[PDB]
RNA sequence: UAUAUGUCAGCGUGU
């Protein structure tokens, strides 16, 4: 009924508070920014997902854009307030909107370390392997046989 | 939900006034107590505004026309009440 | 609660993408239990699901797999591949033999197979081959057998030991009705515990049975296996 | 302790003042989590001396970096000791070897 | 010398053993290098950085 | 084929040691051995109920980061030693044991006062050492039955009357098992060759029987699968 | 939202 009651409830961390927090962050972008903001892609808007722990979870594919590695790097998060700021974050500064480097037009979303290795290992041929020379009806049969 | 705004961008065509139009529509819904032109799938005001912009139901000209119509009907109603 | 009390799913949601495609979501589950359930169900469905499938076939005028026939657009290998995808439901006995005879111009659908009371074809419009010459004819004897899981032709030819009768080409048998099964584990939150598991199972079958029926059969099989030590 | 080391751990641990190094040889007359009393040998006894060395280990003392400095004894009651032998293990030390 | 010491115990000299996936129970397709490494905890704690 | 599945049965249990144990499931159909072994290993390693020490109280000790006169081990070391204590409780589900010792010597688990329901699996588990003739130790140990790993930080959330100064919280690892391994081998039943036999080796703390653990894991698995049995 | 009272140096960490 009053601001003091809401403050007390959020301090006590009631069950309804978590549901309210889930409701308010459904489509509210947050701006993630690294300390050295060399170029435009140093700050990008992301949709938040509530997680446990104490560390911000970042998408691997954007790391090359941030020049960030998981060796102890830190990031700052900002919350847009007005509707205009949220719409600018969703339409202009969203991660999906930033796919080409403004410096030269080259793409910025490329697999770096483990995706490339996994795809290379999966897409390889051995001249004598298990189940060689057989004929399959489709990719689903291949997945079934491999599993 | 919404992941990209490319179709909305091409519907508007500039990506800068699209933000302004979506903000105006979101303010109309949130503050003016209007109703969405699309089914309300528990989405936020901005997402709903972008979604209804995508299929061409809302633009600058349409918003201006609706505002003019509302102003004219409110003026007619208040003139009738005065008389 | 109690040391013997465990969380059980209560958000069971079923989405029917197609008549043979389904997606089942179970939430919430105890931490780590989603992986156990998904892996067990996937293994049982992939390797230990009973069903009827084509085992071998003999075609007149064809001696080996590296052969050709006049009038058929599809090759012998492609004919065997098409026969692999045929789904047959048998309620009469373990082993049945059907005869397919046709002549003329056009496709040879599964509806042209000789009608049998026990044998039922879930896809009569399934295409086997194409006849391009009006004087050309196709006559084959398909053999269907009941088994479990996937049995490649290499194991069958290594264990046939019948001097390899001529004309009887072996074809891989897909006894299990499931055509593809995948499972993902996602994070789910109850009250303040955000570390719970939610299981998403995406399954496409060959049309013989519904994917929900396949899940029920796999669960029943696992329960019957475990009933000895259940108390 | 480091399973794979370089052999310089002992020198680093002893030279630094973290560990408690016996000043004179003898036997452990009294051992405790907070103090050690060593009965020195008659060879090293000074004339007119009681003949006991008392080491008071520091227990949970704040360091300059807001860390814990704790000394734990590494000897038992009655165990003979010699000059230069470690009697207590300081922070990040295991039986006289550096343990980071 | 490392290989000789490994042979002294009942361990392969290659230094790589066969590992099974915990979640799925399927053996990994290639041997994986397992061993004991001295790891240190640096004075950069996340709860002190929030 | 449809109803040819052979139901596995508990054939032989081999108790090679107090903690190490081996169980055998036979017969098993092709492919079912790996599935059953993986499911049992994953269930046993995570959801096995057991008793563990939760709270401690020493007369002369106010907090963990302190020392007691006449004991070689620190209070934190004493708590760490008590954390590894193995105790089995029959029905109480919560016990308060008392330990009293005096004189020079190793104070072990055998010095805990006798209680009818509780039982110490390892009486030789050393707790501390008294290095003085006049040194005396008196201790109260709280033992609770639970499941999984519950750190004391989560248990701090309970706020009824706070805690008196001197009650030390100990992290509880209720899991009795520590190592689970399984292997499938060829099984001989009559004249059937395509049969498997599963051997499960369990290393625990001795507070649970292998047969009881297997039965509990199977019951948990069946209860979980009952949701899939009726998909609705 | 306005709460109880923050400014300069030196040192250090990550890009
Ligand atoms: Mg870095």
């Amino acid at each position: 009924t009053t601001i003091k009651a809401a403050k007390k409830m959020v301090e006590r961390e009631e069950a309804v508070v978590w549901d309210i927090l889930d409701e308010v962050i459904r489509e509210h972008p947050v701006l993630l920014n690294r300390a050295p903001t060399l170029h435009r892609l140093g700050i990008q808007a992301f949709e938040p997902v509530l997680i446990e722990g104490k560390a911000i979870q970042l998408h691997p594919l954007v790391c090359a854009a941030y020049n960030a590695d998981f060796d102890g790097d830190q990031m700052a998060v900002h919350v847009p307030l007005t509707l205009e700021a949220q719409l600018e974050a969703r339409a202009l500064m969203m991660s999906t909107n930033n796919i080409l480097s403004p410096a030269n037009g080259e793409p910025i979303i490329v697999p770096s370390q483990d995706v490339v290795l996994g795809l290379y290992y999966m897409t390889r041929d051995c001249v004598n392997a298990k189940g060689e020379g057989m004929v399959l009806t489709g990719p689903k049969e291949a997945e079934r046989l491999y599993r | 939900a919404r992941v990209t705004v490319q179709d909305a961008v091409e519907k508007i065509g500039n990506r800068f006034d699209l933000v302004l139009v979506a903000a105006r529509r979101a303010r109309q819904m949130q503050v003016g107590g209007k109703d969405p032109l699309v089914p309300e799938e528990n989405d936020k005001t901005t997402v709903i505004a972008l979604r209804e912009i995508e299929e061409g139901l809302i633009n600058n000209q349409i918003l201006d026309v609706r505002e003019r119509q509302e102003q004219q009907e409110q003026e007619a109603a208040e003139l009738q009440a005065v008389t | 609660g109690s040391v013997t009390e465990f969380l059980k799913p209560r958000l069971v949601d079923i989405e029917q993408v197609s008549s043979t495609h389904a997606k089942v979501t179970l939430e919430p589950l105890e931490r780590g239990f989603g992986h156990t359930l998904g892996n067990a169900l996937r293994r049982i469905l992939l390797s230990s699901m009973p069903g009827c499938a084509v085992t071998e076939v003999e075609i007149d005028g064809v001696l080996h797999e590296y052969s050709t026939k006049e009038g058929v657009q599809e090759d012998i290998l492609e004919i065997l591949l098409n026969l692999k995808g045929l789904a047959v439901r048998v309620q009469g006995k373990d082993e049945v033999i059907l005869t397919l005879n046709k002549s003329g111009i056009g496709p040879v659908t599964a509806a042209d197979i000789t009608h049998d009371g026990d044998v039922e074809i879930v896809k009569p419009q399934h295409v086997i081959c194409h006849l391009t010459d009006e004087n050309a004819s196709i006559s084959m004897r398909i053999k269907v057998q009941r088994g479990r899981g996937y049995v490649p032709a290499s194991t069958r030819i290594h264990s046939e030991e019948d001097e390899r009768p001529i004309g009887r080409l072996l074809v891989d048998a897909c006894y299990s009705p499931v055509e593809r099964i995948a499972y993902n584990v996602e994070a789910a939150r109850v009250e303040q515990r955000t570390d719970l598991d939610k299981l998403v199972i995406e399954m496409e079958t060959n049309g013989t049975i519904d994917p929900e029926e396949a899940i029920r059969r796999a669960a029943t099989i696992l329960a019957e296996q475990l009933e000895a030590f259940v108390d | 302790k480091p399973l794979v080391g370089t052999g310089m751990e002992r020198a680093v641990a002893v030279d630094s003042g973290v560990t408690a190094v016996a000043k004179r040889g003898g036997v452990v007359q009294y051992v405790d989590a907070s103090r050690i009393v060593i009965k020195v040998n008659e060879d090293e006894m000074y004339p007119g001396e009681a003949g006991i060395d008392i080491y008071n280990l520091t227990k949970y003392t704040r360091s300059n970096q807001n860390t814990c400095i704790n000394q734990m004894p590494c000897v038992s009651l009655g165990e003979p000791v010699e000059r230069g032998d470690v009697l207590a293990d300081g922070p990040s030390t295991d039986l006289g070897e550096l343990a980071l | 010398e490392i290989k000789e010491l490994l042979k002294l115990g009942d361990l392969p000299t290659s230094g790589q053993i066969r590992l099974y996936d915990g979640r799925t129970g399927e053996q990994f397709e290639r041997p994986v290098t397992v061993g004991y490494m001295y790891m240190l905890k640096l004075n950069h704690l996340v709860d002190d950085k929030m």
